[PDB]
């Protein structure tokens, strides 16, 4: 509230300088309202727009013809076997 | 520190083929985008084939190191 | 003279009732007041036997 | 912990790390200068301009 | 692989509407289990023909890669006919909704 | 001052006949009982739900063509009701968009 | 046993499975705090209590944000100003 | 088979490198939370800027532009489910107003396209006799020296 | 032959728990004193304390504007100098005065010292938690400065 | 500093951010003075992305 | 000279970029529980929001 | 059937149907 | 303001924070669905090889 001619974002809209226009719309409005989203537009369906959900579409099906294969295939190890040597695991886990 | 060393080695051996397939592919794509004539293209086809063979070599190396790193006695 | 009103009736004391007809009326009034050539124009629509793909 | 993340796509076939498309306002070409004249070659479908 | 021409002809008959009435009449006194078993048996008959006849017979398309090339060609045809078409449609959709490349835009800066 | 610890305190257990494998092979009967009872309960419930429905459907649509007709009509009715609800919500959304345009 | 390729899982386990007791303790403490809050609410309060909120400082001389209440020096015919 | 493998040595649940071990590891990561959808308090971390989300929104709003509604969904996710009274910074406010302006222009001018709004479509309307001319040279501005 | 008549599954559970506890005591007794005490009491205790404090209390990163306002930590050990960005865990009832005293070691603090978050000054008779909730939501970085003006 | 006397538009382009921060602080001060709070909902089932992750408490 | 403009930029799809749409996507459609929830609230006399009061 | 004669080991492991009991036990978090 | 230190005792949260980052960035989105399909495929291949 100090530099009015230099701070136009805090100034009234040009329709306010015009001296002409149940309940009526306000006569005085500022440009600082542009810094708010729901100043002029309504807040309708504000907290209900993230609730419109749609399901995924992936199908987990792939025929598994094993009659074509006669050899084994390599397989990964995902976790260490804690059912054996459980008490020493923190002590031998760092080795190889 | 051994866990960090091991994970670094594992990730490098796992991404080696991805690198060979992606970054060298980008280089080949640059060359394709820039080249127009026929002699250079004739000579560059062989570079592409060499990249094929190199990708397969990297895949073999990664398979070897991964079967070494994911082999457990018990 | 203390209030910014044209008349003394400030509207009903209860909210409206949900009505497809009232919604259509308000939407048509807003469209007429805006007068925007370009509303409802669809430059590209997903090709399908269905009129509205998706919605 | 309040800044948002950029989408991640990585595979043997495609990725989203070799380029940057920019923001919604400040956009930029994802392909670099050497391959911009050959953009057609990096597409499965291409619909040209009207002129 | 084999009988691609017969498969095209089957698709044609299927799209022909008169065949829809013919199938409606044939479905009188019929069960879903029977239909499913018949289709599964047809597919098995095709694959069994392949498995048996590949041992002694060679098609006009025989090549040093065998049926692998025919299967790759089937896959590539499916790809270019269906998936690339869907990609074209999705591209036009994205270009009308956000602009070209709109699905790969960075998040709004904070 | 000598050894204070026994050998089993250090040496690892047998590789193929170990504590956990023996324990789980001993628990196998109880686990079989438990999981079989649970699965039987679930299956009996699902069957009690499915038998009457399949009967009521076949009693009125005994043929494949009739079953297909009923399935298609069900799909169409579901889609139509969903479309009614969606039309209402779309009218709301259209009003909001018009107010944004007005702003 | 283990291997270099299992370094991720080994580290994760070693650093996480010891935290499960603490996680369960935190959950139990939260349950007990909720129980005490609900018992206090049932007993009665001058101003309301927000259950799922971190802190509730409101009383007869304090706002719901830790500041003194305005216009609370006198008494009101309708009772509490809230 | 899966049940029998549990009592065999080195094949209990996800331990080992058997197929049953792979299946149990898959079920374990499914039973975990890491692959479940994010909550509303976290949607705007990744999901609202996602290609799948954008494409789905565009597809299920056939002839519309959901940029503005996405901005508003972000505002919601940050205000109503995370507790932020000021969700938008200056950049986000500018983006919202940019999308609002684009909506206005699109509904005002029929067929407006890229140079003025971020939008491209192929089936355009042309006059019939389209003239092609060279643009005028850039205006000479006065300069010192 | 599963189960016995007259015995209860709860009695079986009790017996099993007794067996487990006895085995644990035996294994702890026949173990190295160099490793067992540590691995069983000191690492669990520290991990428990850290996790509980992090998941229950709420912390703030404290900074100070100028070096002349730094406290005097020359006497106390393990911290002979102030470092900005320090994580400080507090209770929900803590005020700005209590925070200031905790920072300056219950000793005479400088004059006109005040706390700010995201550029917004706090009152001294204000709850830190609520003031942060109001001014800097989910950005608890506090700054101590001198307000002469 | 931006010389708004002779470049008002250019300077406002720089200072509107501090104006916006002042606006926010005004609202915050008002809501602290007049006790304004809201009913927060219960904690979400996946508040933590990973069980081993710490859930840092925020006021 | 702004309405009915020509295609100024090219439209394309980069190789192997995903689409995330199945073959029944066109038959798929959206839905919100808000209308049904409002009906149920009105029928069961559940707490109304204050926006009902002008 | 009574509580005691149900939770007796013999009847609990031989003749009883512990399906519902163990299902309730597994789903306890849901009910809580 | 970005020199936000933290107690050295919180280094135990290393793997927790790593997994949380990987979850918020990859696992709980479409790339995470692809990773889940990759795990299912590992199971598929193991079963195929056994048979
Ligand atoms: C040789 C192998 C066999 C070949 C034949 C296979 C094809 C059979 C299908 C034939 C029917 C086609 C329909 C024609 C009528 C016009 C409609 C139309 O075509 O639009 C569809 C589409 C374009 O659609 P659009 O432009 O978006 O507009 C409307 C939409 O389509 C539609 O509107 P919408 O979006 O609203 O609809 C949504 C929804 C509607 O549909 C649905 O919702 C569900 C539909 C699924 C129904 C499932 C069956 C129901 C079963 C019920 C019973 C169950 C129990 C019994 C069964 C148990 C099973 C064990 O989804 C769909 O649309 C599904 C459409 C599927 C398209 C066909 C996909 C196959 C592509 C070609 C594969 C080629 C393979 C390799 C060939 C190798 C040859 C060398 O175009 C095509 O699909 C083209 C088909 C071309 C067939 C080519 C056959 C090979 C010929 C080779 C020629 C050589 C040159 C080829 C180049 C490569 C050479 C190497
Ligand atoms: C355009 C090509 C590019 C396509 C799109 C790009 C796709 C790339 C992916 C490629 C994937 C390929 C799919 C591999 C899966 C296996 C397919 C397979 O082996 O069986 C195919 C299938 C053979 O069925 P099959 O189960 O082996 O039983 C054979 C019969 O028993 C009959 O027994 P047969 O002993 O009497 O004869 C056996 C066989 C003999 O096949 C051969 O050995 C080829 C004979 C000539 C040697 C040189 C071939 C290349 C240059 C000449 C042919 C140009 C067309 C390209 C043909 C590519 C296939 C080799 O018959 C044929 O396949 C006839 C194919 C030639 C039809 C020519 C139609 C001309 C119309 C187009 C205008 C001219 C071309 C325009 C320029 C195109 C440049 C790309 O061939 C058919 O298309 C059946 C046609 C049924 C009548 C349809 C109504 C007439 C429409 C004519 C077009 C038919 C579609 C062909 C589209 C290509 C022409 C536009
Ligand atoms: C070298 C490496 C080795 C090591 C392996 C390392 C990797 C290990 C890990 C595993 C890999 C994980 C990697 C991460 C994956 C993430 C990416 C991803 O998955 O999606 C990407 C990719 C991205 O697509 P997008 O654009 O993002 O769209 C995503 C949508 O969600 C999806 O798009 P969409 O929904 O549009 O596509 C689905 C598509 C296909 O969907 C299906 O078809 C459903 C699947 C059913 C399969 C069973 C039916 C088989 C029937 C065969 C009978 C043919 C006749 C027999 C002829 C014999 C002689 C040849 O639908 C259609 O195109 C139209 C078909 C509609 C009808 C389907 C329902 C009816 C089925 C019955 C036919 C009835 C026809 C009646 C006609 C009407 C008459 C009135 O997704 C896809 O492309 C999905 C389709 C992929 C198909 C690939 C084609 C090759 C399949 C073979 C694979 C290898 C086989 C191995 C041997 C086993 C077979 C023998
Ligand atoms: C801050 C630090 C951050 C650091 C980074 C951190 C990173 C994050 C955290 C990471 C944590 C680690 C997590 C693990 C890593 C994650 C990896 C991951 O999730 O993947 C994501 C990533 C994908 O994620 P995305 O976001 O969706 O990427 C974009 C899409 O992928 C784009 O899709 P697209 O447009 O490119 O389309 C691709 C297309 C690709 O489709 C194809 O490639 C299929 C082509 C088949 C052609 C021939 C088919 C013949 C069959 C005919 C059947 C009968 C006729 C029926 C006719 C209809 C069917 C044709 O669709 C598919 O991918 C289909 C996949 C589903 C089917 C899988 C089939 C597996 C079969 C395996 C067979 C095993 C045989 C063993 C025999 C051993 C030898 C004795 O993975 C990929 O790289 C995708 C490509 C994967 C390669 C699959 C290739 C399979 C090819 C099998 C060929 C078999 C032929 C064998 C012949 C040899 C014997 C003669
Ligand atoms: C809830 C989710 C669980 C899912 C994952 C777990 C797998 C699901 C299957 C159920 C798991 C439990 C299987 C137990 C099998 C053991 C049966 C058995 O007979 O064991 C021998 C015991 C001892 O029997 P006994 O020695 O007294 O008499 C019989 C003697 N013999 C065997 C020689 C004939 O029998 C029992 O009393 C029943 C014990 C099982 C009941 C308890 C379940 C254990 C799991 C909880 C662990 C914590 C215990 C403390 C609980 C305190 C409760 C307040
Ligand atoms: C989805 C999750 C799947 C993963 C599985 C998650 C659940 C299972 C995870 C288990 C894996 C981790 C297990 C590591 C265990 C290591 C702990 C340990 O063994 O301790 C080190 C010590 C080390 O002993 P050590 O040093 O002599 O020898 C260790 C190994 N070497 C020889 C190589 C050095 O182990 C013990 O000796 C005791 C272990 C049993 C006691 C366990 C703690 C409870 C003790 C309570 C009794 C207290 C009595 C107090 C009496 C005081 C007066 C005497
Ligand atoms: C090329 C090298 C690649 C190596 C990468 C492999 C990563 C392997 C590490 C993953 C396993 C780590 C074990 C973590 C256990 C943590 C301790 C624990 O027990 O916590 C249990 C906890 C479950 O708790 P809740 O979520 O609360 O359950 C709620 C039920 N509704 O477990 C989990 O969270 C699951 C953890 C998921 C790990 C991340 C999954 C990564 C996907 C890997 C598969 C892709 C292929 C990987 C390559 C294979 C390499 C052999
Ligand atoms: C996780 C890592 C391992 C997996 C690797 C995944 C694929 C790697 C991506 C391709 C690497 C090369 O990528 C190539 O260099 C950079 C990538 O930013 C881009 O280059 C572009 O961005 C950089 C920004 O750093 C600019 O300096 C440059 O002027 C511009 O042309 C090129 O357009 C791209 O072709
Ligand atoms: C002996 C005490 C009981 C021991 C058993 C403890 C089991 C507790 C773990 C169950 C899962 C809890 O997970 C989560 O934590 C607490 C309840 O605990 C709830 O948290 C929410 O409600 C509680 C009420 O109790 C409030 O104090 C809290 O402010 C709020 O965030 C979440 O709604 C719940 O989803």
């Amino acid at each position: 509230p100090f530099m009015w001619r230099q701070r136009a974002y805090c100034a009234p809209v040009p329709s306010a300088f015009a001296s002409q226009q149940g309940v009526r719309k306000p006569l005085l409005r500022s440009n600082s309202e542009s810094l708010s989203v729901f100043s002029q537009i309504p807040d309708g369906l504000l907290g209900h727009t993230t609730s419109v959900t749609m399901g995924n579409s992936d199908i987990f099906f792939l025929p598994k013809p094993s009659n074509l294969l006669k050899i084994a295939l390599p397989a990964f190890v995902f976790m260490p076997n804690l059912t054996i040597f459980t008490r020493a695991f923190p002590f031998y886990a760092h080795t190889s | 520190r051994f866990y960090f060393m091991y994970m670094a080695r594992t990730t490098f051996q796992a991404v080696r083929p991805l690198l060979a397939f992606s970054v060298f592919g980008e280089v080949m794509k640059l060359v394709l985008a820039t080249m127009s004539s026929g002699l250079f293209s004739f000579l560059f086809s062989f570079v592409l084939a060499f990249e094929v063979f190199y990708f397969f070599l990297q895949c073999y190396i990664s398979y070897t190191f991964l079967t070494m790193f994911f082999t457990v006695l018990f | 003279h203390l209030y910014n009103v044209d008349s003394t009736d400030l509207g009903s004391a209860v909210a409206p009732v949900r009505s497809k007809e009232q919604l259509d009326r308000v939407a048509d009034s807003l469209k007429a007041d805006l007068n925007l050539p370009g509303y409802g124009h669809i430059p590209y629509k997903w090709e399908s036997l269905r009129p509205n793909p998706g919605a | 912990h309040e800044q948002p993340y950029r989408a991640f796509s990585l595979g043997f076939t495609a990725n989203n790390l070799s380029g940057n498309w920019g923001d919604y306002i400040d956009r930029q070409d994802n392909k670099n200068a050497l391959m911009r004249p050959a953009r057609m070659m990096f597409t499965d479908v291409f619909i040209p301009t009207t002129k | 692989g084999f009988h691609f021409q017969q498969y095209i002809a089957m698709a044609g008959r299927a799209i022909n509407p008169v065949q829809w009435t013919r199938a409606w009449r044939r479905m009188e006194g019929k069960s879903a289990t029977e239909v499913y078993r018949d289709a599964l048996a047809w597919t098995n008959n095709q694959f069994a023909q392949i498995s048996r006849a590949s041992q002694y017979r060679a098609w006009w398309w025989q090549n040093p890669l065998g049926m692998g090339l025919v299967l790759y060609g089937t896959y590539k045809a499916w790809h270019m006919i269906y998936m690339v078409r869907k990609q074209k449609k999705t591209a036009q959709l994205v270009a009308a909704a956000y602009g070209q490349g709109g699905q790969w835009l960075n998040p709004v800066p904070r | 001052f000598g050894p204070t610890l026994p050998d089993h305190a250090y040496y690892g257990e047998h590789a193929t006949y170990n504590y956990f494998v023996l324990f789980i092979r001993g628990m196998r009967p109880y686990l079989e009982k438990i999981f079989g009872d649970c699965a039987s309960t679930i299956k009996n419930a699902a069957v009690a739900v499915y038998r009457p429905v399949n009967a009521f459907v076949v009693k009125h649509n005994p043929d494949l063509r009739l079953q297909f007709v009923a399935f298609a009509s069900f799909i169409a009715t579901h889609m139509a009701i969903t479309k009614e609800f969606n039309d209402m919500y779309q009218r709301l959304v259209d009003i909001t968009s018009l107010l944004e345009l007005q702003a | 046993s283990t291997s270099p390729g299992l370094a991720f899982a080994n580290l994760t386990l070693l650093l996480d499975v010891p935290q499960l007791p603490a996680i369960w303790a935190v959950n139990a403490w939260r349950e007990l705090n909720g129980l005490f809050t609900e018992m206090k609410t049932l007993a009665g309060t001058s101003d309301l209590l927000y259950p799922s909120n971190r802190y509730n400082p409101q009383n007869e001389k304090t706002n719901r944000m830790g500041r003194p209440r305005k216009y609370n020096h006198g008494e009101w015919m309708f009772g509490n100003s809230y | 088979q899966f049940w029998e493998a549990q009592f065999a040595n080195r094949s209990f649940f996800f331990f080992g490198n058997a197929w049953t071990s792979a299946a149990a590891f898959a079920f374990f990561i499914w039973w975990s939370r890491v692959f479940d959808p994010p909550p509303k308090e976290r949607l705007d971390r990744y999901w609202l800027n996602s290609p799948k989300f954008r494409i789905l929104s565009a597809f299920h709003n056939p002839g519309k532009r959901p940029g503005l509604k996405i901005s508003l969904m972000t505002y919601e996710a940050r205000y109503c489910y995370r507790g932020l009274d000021h969700p938008f910074t200056l950049n986000e406010m500018k983006d919202f107003l940019f999308k609002l302006r684009e909506q206005y222009l699109v509904n005002k001018y029929e067929g407006i396209q890229f140079p003025f709004v971020f939008r491209q479509f192929n089936r355009v309307s042309t006059p019939g006799t389209l003239e092609v001319h060279t643009s005028p040279a850039l205006q000479q501005q006065p300069h010192f020296h | 032959p599963l189960g016995v008549k007259g015995r209860s599954v709860f009695a079986g559970m009790r017996s099993f728990i007794g067996q487990r506890l006895g085995r644990l005591y035996d294994s702890f007794y026949y173990s190295q004193s160099s490793t067992k005490y540590v691995m069983v009491f000191l690492f669990p205790a520290g991990i428990f304390y850290t996790r509980f404090r992090a998941d229950t209390k709420l912390g703030y990163h404290v900074f100070i504007n100028e070096e002349k306002l730094y406290p005097d930590y020359s006497q106390n050990y393990f911290d002979t100098k102030w470092t900005n960005g320090r994580k400080v865990y507090l209770d929900d009832e803590t005020t700005v005065e209590q925070l200031k005293a905790q920072i300056y070691g219950g000793k005479a603090a400088p004059e006109n010292v005040k706390v700010a978050c995201r550029g917004r000054v706090f009152e001294d008779a204000d709850n830190v938690a609520m003031a942060v909730r109001a001014f800097c939501k989910r950005d608890p970085r506090l700054l101590l400065f001198q307000d002469n003006l | 500093s931006a010389q708004a006397r002779i470049d008002p538009q250019g300077a406002a382009t720089k200072c509107v951010k501090w104006f916006n921060e002042w606006r926010q602080c005004a609202w915050d001060q008002e809501k602290m003075v007049k006790g304004y709070n809201y009913i927060e909902d219960r904690r979400a089932r996946k508040h933590k992305p990973y069980i081993g992750a710490p859930d840092l408490q925020y006021s | 000279s702004m309405d009915h403009g020509m295609q100024y930029s090219s439209i394309y799809w980069e190789t192997s970029h995903r689409t995330y749409l199945p073959f029944w996507a066109s038959l798929t459609q959206k839905f919100s529980w808000k209308i049904m929830d409002d009906q149920i609230r009105s029928f069961l006399r559940l707490p109304k929001p204050v926006t009902t009061e002008p | 059937v009574s509580f005691s004669q149900f939770f007796d080991s013999e009847y609990f492991w031989t003749k009883a149907n512990v399906g519902p009991f163990f299902l309730f036990l597994f789903t306890s978090p849901f009910w809580y | 303001y970005d020199n936000t230190a933290s107690p050295k005792s919180e280094l135990i949260f290393m793997a927790g924070n790593a997994l949380g980052y990987c979850t918020e960035r990859f696992f709980e989105n479409e790339y995470g669905q692809s990773i889940f399909m990759f795990a299912l495929g590992l199971a598929y291949l193991a079963m195929l090889g056994h048979e």
